[PDB]
């Protein structure tokens, strides 16, 4: 029971670290076949995410629909945490503005999808979106790298189910 | 959208 809890999350410390190493690298699906192809439940594996509430509190509509809507918003989700991991972070990335037609198209058209930047370390709410606290001065690389292998790791398995290919397609459709 | 439509607006937001 804890074993395969223990290889989990080794393999999951262990993808999460190559993306500190480098933040532009893709992953297989090789590469996650012990995160993909693993009996534990949502709550084993996503410690950072809310994988269940991520999907069924968007599950509205077509299957083909909201699980594209929702790869969308973890696609640019997971862009987010990558500049973070980047040795050279973009300038501002202290704070995040809502009131732009793409976020309003992706992030802000799922439920939870700004939650997601509170993981990342955006918990400050601001006038026209998130920011970090005054103290901090730089992200911390650890919180950050699990979180955005989670969101790749989400984006995957709901690509996967588009495609009838899950290991696991049973179980997760339902919900 | 194309993935760099997304990439471009992700720093649109900072
Ligand atoms: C095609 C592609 O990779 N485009 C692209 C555009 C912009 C950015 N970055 C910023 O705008 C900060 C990366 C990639
Ligand atoms: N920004």
């Amino acid at each position: 029971g804890e074993e395969e809890e223990r290889a989990f999350l080794v393999a999951r410390e262990e993808l999460a670290s190559a993306l500190r190493r480098d933040s532009g690298q893709a992953f297989s699906l090789e590469q996650l076949r012990p995160l993909l192809a693993s009996s534990l439940p949502l709550a084993a594996r996503y410690l950072q995410l809310d994988a269940a509430r991520l999907v069924r509190c968007n599950a509205h509509g077509e299957p083909r629909n909201y699980l594209n809507t929702l790869s969308t918003a973890l696609n640019i989700l997971e862009k987010y945490g990558r500049n973070l991991l980047s040795p050279q972070r973009p300038r501002y990335w202290r704070g995040v503005k809502f009131n732009n037609p793409v976020f309003r198209s992706t992030v802000d058209a799922v439920q939870g999808g700004r939650d997601v930047l509170r993981l990342y370390g955006y918990t400050e709410e601001q006038p026209d979106g998130l920011s970090f606290p005054e103290g901090q001065e730089e992200p911390d690389e650890h919180q950050v790298a699990t979180v955005t292998l989670e969101v790749l790791l989400l984006r995957t398995e709901l690509s996967l189910l588009l495609q009838n290919t899950h290991p696991r397609q049973q179980a997760l459709e339902q919900l | 959208f194309t993935d760099c439509q997304l990439a471009a607006a992700v720093c649109m937001t900072y």
